[PDB]
């Protein structure tokens, strides 16, 4: 509530949101990041005979838009909380605290994590195989001690669409 | 369209590229054995139709076995669905009609035809 | 080798580790025990002391 | 032929006539750097044929 | 600007911008310190007070 | 003044000082070929004039 | 090796393969002029070093 009274703010409140919910975990924010696609529906690099334009729109075939997709890392050291961030545990805590309380439709948030090696099994049935997108924690049958690694990704906190359609009426002639 | 092929060694994060690229490389080996004394603008094995709705402006295909000249196979009893019905409503003269089974062309930056968005060029698709 | 290969589902690429064969060119009058060979060309020497290539040989052909 | 030289300022927008004329102007600089290749007209540096199609009274080139 | 240039494919034409040099003539007894100079000709006033061209003048030549 | 070969990437911003710095390289290159057998600051071909305004103090160059 | 001059007309997308080839072809015209006269592998034009660090056995170039 003290943080949610300043308008249009901030980045440093996301540090408080993590240290509240599970101690031992720290947070760092990178403000801009190299986001990618949105694929533009006309390719627009046809070189035109009747009418064309220059001033801003210059590109190839896929665009890059930095502007709003921040990166967040977490860092734990108690293994009971390592199995809390994989989907099912504390991931439902952040995923609802962001989307309707603190940010809403401001931005989109990328998540990331760095632990020591993993605690992750393999190809068992219907639902809990995937450690996000990657898999590990199964092959080191060689050496005793630690190596540090990044963990995985989590999904963005986004909400969007187009609905379908074309229109039929208009505003007003003033 | 380069065809990469990865290493599996001593604990490697399972990425979606590492299975698609391996799916590609053994398609390409099938054609290189298949050239070896053949011609390859390749074609059609089986094609069986429906003649019932020809008094109307409808026409639908019932079974198709086609091998395209890029080496991709269509085996409509196994892992591919029958296409929608064609339309004859915009025809003035009836000798013109030459029906040709289409399929969109793959690029190196696109992928599945996600419904929910429009485009001027179609793609193959998760169904 | 490490490159950045695009997913074929419409997303951002990341880094994988692909393999490359360790090819090399050697000469026929060296020792060639450990390798698995196939000949590709023949070099002759020209009247001015330069190198050039015969058109007369043929490698073992899978195609004409 | 009125070979035009196009102009790129901050609002010069893209047409096919931009590039075709620009490609023509640098071909025109290939002549005026020749002060001997204008002293005789334009040359022929390799022209090689086949005579096997002459019993058929055909003809086809190899290098031109 | 608005020079009518025909695209070389068979279509209609359009209007592009074309660079033009800002050429001029000077007198070579003035001060030309921020220009480039190449001598062109020499005029002599005739005895009736009118101007005539000197038939004995050579420019810096490029072609005979 | 230095001349820069522009890097033609894909998926980036085109700016009009890529098109300029491209074409100014090609003109510089043909100057280097020209100065290999010939050794001067070159000049004028075919200056022609108009003479009807010579009763007055007026000039008309018609081809340079 | 192969060199592929691109066609400019009113359909095409803008692609980086076009600009690299049109740049690559103009070296070939600018070299086909030099073989009308001279015949050579190239040489230096200027190569000037620095005699400062040479007692410390480190060598540097000033202009090349």
């Amino acid at each position: 509530l003290p943080l949610m009274l300043l308008p249009g703010r901030t980045a440093e409140g996301l540090t408080s949101l993590v240290t509240l919910l599970a101690p031992g975990t720290q947070a760092r924010v990178w403000h801009h990041d190299r986001r990618r696609i949105p694929l533009k529906t006309p390719l627009t690099m046809r070189v035109h005979h009747p009418v064309s334009l220059k001033s801003r729109p210059v590109m190839g075939d896929h665009a890059t838009d930095v502007n709003g997709q921040v990166l967040l890392q977490l860092s734990t050291q108690t293994g009971s909380e390592v199995q809390g961030w994989l989907p099912g545990g504390h991931l439902y805590s952040d995923l609802l605290a962001l989307l309707h309380v603190y940010l809403g439709s401001r931005l989109d948030v990328r998540l990331q994590l760095c632990v020591e090696r993993s605690l992750l099994p393999d190809a068992r049935l219907s639902c809990r195989p995937a450690a996000g997108s990657p898999q590990l924690g199964r092959t080191a049958v060689m050496r005793t001690q630690a190596k540090i690694a990044t963990s995985a990704a989590r999904v963005m906190t986004i909400s969007l669409g187009r609905y379908q359609r074309v229109q039929e009426h208009y505003q007003r002639k003033e | 369209m380069k065809i990469y092929r990865p290493l599996w060694e001593d604990g490697a994060f399972l990425m979606p590229q590492q299975f698609q690229q391996q799916a590609a490389w053994d398609v390409h080996l099938a054609d290189s054995v298949a050239r070896m004394g053949l011609a390859h603008p390749w074609g059609v094995v089986a094609a069986e139709f429906d003649d019932s709705l020809l008094p109307l402006s409808r026409l639908n295909a019932t079974r198709l076995i086609v091998r395209f000249p890029d080496g991709t196979l269509i085996d409509t009893e196994r892992a591919d669905n029958l296409p929608p019905v064609c339309d004859l409503s915009t025809v003035s003269d009836r000798s013109l009609v030459d029906i040709v089974l289409a399929l969109p062309l793959l690029n190196a930056n696109g992928g599945n035809l996600d419904n929910g968005s429009e485009s001027e060029r179609p793609r193959r698709w998760k169904s | 080798e490490r490159v950045n290969v695009q997913e074929l589902a419409g997303h951002e690429q990341s880094e994988v580790a692909v393999l490359r064969h360790n090819l090399t060119l050697r000469m026929a009058h060296q020792e060639n025990a450990a390798w698995l060979t196939c000949p590709v060309t023949r070099l002759v020497r020209d009247a001015q002391g330069q190198w050039c290539r015969d058109p007369r040989f043929i490698p073992p052909l899978l195609t004409l």
